[PDB]
RNA sequence: ACGAGAACACGUAUGCCGAAGUAUAUAAA
């Protein structure tokens, strides 16, 4: 799954990335996700919240709705898995999982920060 | 030789960026990732806005010389005569209170707030964007004074007074002119937790 | 820094948006006034009275007998007392469709700053043949209007005025005859000054009448209206139309193809009461 | 240095978009997700329009560099000169009355407007949906003033007086050219939160 | 929860969506639930206040009305159980199961606009 | 009866300063 981290050089087309991505278009997804990281982080046990629980659901949400909204996040979604592993974090509802997805996806976010226009 | 302990509860009325990272993120413990704010901020603004209070001429500026009894307060120990630090300002961390707060009714710890600049003769704008602590955050406060000098006392707690006072009419962090980091001191509270002097008689509002 | 009046000759209408469809509104054929009502006062009568399920069920499943398809015949069945049904009115005007204009929070009607300067920069283009007016839009201010009191709203249809009258079959709420309305002007340009805007939009205006606004003669409508607002002295006025529902076009074969490919005919307002029909738009504009 | 307090409100005239969060949002808090009127927004219009007043020649506009007197109300601190600024803008806040008065006639506290616009030589409208603060509400706003020196205290005021009434006939936020954002002041209160001056002889219009 | 999701995926047929829902259909009740949760996230207290239980039920009352106006939004109503979870928040009359209701259908409605012609 | 024994890498100072989320965008039918 770490292919889908790098995937992200593999989609250097000609120049635009992802199609047309910028990082601009992932705002509400980037302060969701450091909300729930600094929640998480504070969190003694590894068993989530059930609230937690909703909350990730609400993650599904949010990531949804963006990809309806514009074509380049759909794609960086679909294709790099971050449905299914949105579900399966969902799915184990343990800490350092979560952890684990947000350090993958904290990375994501830096290296295709790194190219932009 | 006893010691003051000076406690209570910062309260954020307009968002406050310390943010000494540098996007443009704030200041953050690296155990809790949770905004602090640094003691050296406090003890520089007390030490910045009480010295211009008193005499501060262009030549005590430029050889960074301020008022005695300041420098009583807060320390020089630098040349002439050395007095060793008085006050010694702790950090301030994010309360539990408002932990369970914002947890509960689901607000974020922090909002990115969207600035723009319009430049003249082009009116062209660049936008910017800045991390904000979000307002009603409580942070948790400890001062401790020494008292080297048993007379002084009175005087001394006079004039962090004046510096509480003045603080809350004034700003912490950047932008402070464009509204940001204005802040209040709310539910003090004075206790000797060394040695053998009363503090009945203290107060700071 | 200046006050604009207006003088609204004809009615006058800026859509919302918001297309009434068969419910909120009672259409008395007998009396000629449509009673739009409070949702919350008419729905917490329908608590005191218990019938809500009723209500809910009547507008679901509608009987389909258009006699039988509105809001008044609803409450008649339920034999709801008209002083109770004058309970229960919001407010009212002079309908398979009714469109509201743009209202504020307190429900009070207001000319937006969209369709003020819209008629302006309309007017600018023209007389200066697009000189560089999308520049000068940045450096002509205008404010909002003052709210707009129920006192001047009534209902009128579409009137499609051509050699021989048709009707649009929904109607449109306007501003009624002769109403003042204000809002407060501001220049970054002075070189559009207040009496260059003024010429603007008169020189529009008899632009406009010399092309269009004398081929709609010998209709009876046409020369009722043409007559009665007095435009060959309207040449001296400063008149313009505002908003929608004035004519698409607000040499003759250009203006053809451009027509036919705009589609790919004038829109005026005729009442019952006096017989009087008004194209709808125009108003009256002074500065100060 | 004793510091002058300016206290009032915001009265909303016509709609305000500021909308620096964006179908295309305003700016709101998070405590309470009700909208504010962000002090950097002010201070930036009220020190272009004062600057306009004086003199401003392409190269004071070239690189931001304005005129004396601007620049000491204002402060810039960039040209080798010791200038930080005198004049504390803060945010402004949806007001208690403002909540209490729209609960009680059960009004909304924002409008969606829906903007078209029109092709020439096409005739085909392309929508637009612009939410706007509506009408009437109040927010309140404090500033703070600083007496860096004794002897410009009423001529700055002076300046101040002037600018709010520019203000009060001018648009802040979004397009007023487009209708909205006049605002009014009310409620002007001068006290002395901090110090020993007398705030009975100045005034604000 | 999220019976929303496998809920939408179960309305896709052949293709409309609910006999041929769109997002324009629903900017009313949008609209509408979108300034209940800003009053209600005004209140303090849990209790519901009879005015905002009055504002339940005239939201009750316009659900009733665009589900007699078009008969895919009727549809959409009746099997994604709205009137049946509509009373039941009126006889709870508690905030946070209110709250729950927003992001329920917020949730319905943000896959029904990622699904779309 | 240990190349020992006394010995606070201490004291002074903060993330500052100027920046508007702006410009067009007839609510057509």
């Amino acid at each position: 799954m770490t292919f889908a981290h790098e995937v992200v050089k593999s989609n250097v087309k000609n120049q635009v990335l992802f199609n047309g991505l910028t990082t601009s278009k992932l705002r509400n997804l980037m302060e969701q996700v450091n909300r729930l990281y600094t929640i998480a982080f504070n969190s003694n046990e590894d068993q989530l919240n059930e609230e937690f629980i909703d909350e990730l659901e609400y993650l599904k949400i949010k990531f949804y709705y963006e990809a309806g909204r514009e074509k380049s996040v759909d794609e960086f979604l679909k294709k790099t898995l971050m449905f299914p592993i949105i579900d399966r974090v969902i799915k184990k509802e343990s800490k350092k999982f979560f952890l684990d997805y947000c350090k993958y996806f904290e990375a994501l976010v830096a290296y295709a920060k790194y190219y932009q226009k | 030789y006893s010691k003051i302990k000076i406690s209570g509860t910062i309260e954020v009325v307009t968002g406050l960026h310390i943010g000494g990272g540098g996007d443009s993120p704030v200041v953050r413990d690296l155990q809790t990732k949770l905004p602090i704010i640094p003691g050296s901020s406090i003890k520089g603004k007390m030490r910045n806005l009480l010295a211009k209070h008193f005499g501060l001429k262009m030549k005590q500026e430029s050889h960074n010389q301020d008022d005695e009894r300041v420098l009583r307060l807060f320390g020089s120990s630098e040349k002439g005569n050395i007095q060793r630090a008085r006050l010694q300002i702790s950090d301030a961390f994010f309360s539990e209170k408002t932990k369970e707060h914002f947890a509960q009714n689901d607000i974020a710890y922090t909002e990115t707030k969207f600035e723009n600049t319009i430049n003249r003769l082009t009116a062209v704008a660049n936008p910017r964007q800045i991390e904000r602590v979000t307002r009603g955050s409580e942070f948790d406060f400890v001062f401790i004074y020494n008292v080297d000098e048993e007379s002084q006392v009175e005087d001394d707690f006079e004039n962090i007074e004046k510096a509480i006072h003045l603080l809350e009419n004034d700003y912490l962090g950047g932008g402070g002119t464009r509204g940001n980091g204005r802040i209040q001191f709310k539910d003090t509270n004075i206790e000797t937790v060394v040695g053998e002097y009363d503090s009945t008689n203290l107060k700071i509002k | 820094n200046y006050e604009v009046v207006i003088k609204t000759l004809g009615p006058i209408h800026i859509g919302s948006g918001q297309v009434m469809k068969k419910q909120d509104y009672i259409y008395d054929f007998y009396n000629s006034k449509v009673y739009m009502i409070n949702g919350n006062k008419l729905v917490k009568f329908l608590k005191r009275k218990n019938l809500l399920y009723t209500y809910q069920n009547f507008l679901r499943y509608p009987p389909k007998n258009p006699r039988e398809n509105g809001l008044k015949d609803y409450l008649d069945a339920q034999n709801v007392k008209q002083s109770e049904w004058e309970a229960f009115v919001s407010y009212s005007e002079k309908l398979n469709d009714l469109h509201l204009m743009v209202r504020d929070g307190q429900n009070k009607v207001y000319l937006p700053g969209s369709s003020i300067k819209g008629a302006i920069k309309t007017t600018l283009v023209s007389k200066y043949n697009n000189e560089k007016n999308k520049d000068i839009y940045s450096k002509i201010k205008v404010s909002d209007s003052k709210p707009i009191d129920e006192s001047n709203l009534a209902i009128y249809q579409k009137i499609d005025i051509n050699k021989s009258e048709k009707s649009m079959p929904l109607y449109r709420e306007c501003i009624d005859v002769n109403t003042e309305i204000k809002f407060k002007l501001t220049i970054e340009d002075e070189i559009y000054s207040i009496n260059e805007i003024e010429q603007s939009i008169q020189d529009f205006y008899k632009n406009y009448y010399d092309k269009w606004l004398v081929g709609f003669k010998e209709t009876k409508g046409g020369r009722r209206f043409a007559l009665e607002g007095g435009i060959p002295d309207v040449l001296n006025q400063n008149i313009l139309f505002l908003g929608a529902g004035t004519g698409f076009v607000s040499n003759r074969k250009q203006a053809k193809q451009d027509s036919f490919e705009i589609l790919t005919a004038l829109k005026g307002t005729t009442n019952q009461s006096r017989h009087t029909s008004y194209q709808q738009g125009m108003c009256k504009v002074s500065f100060q």
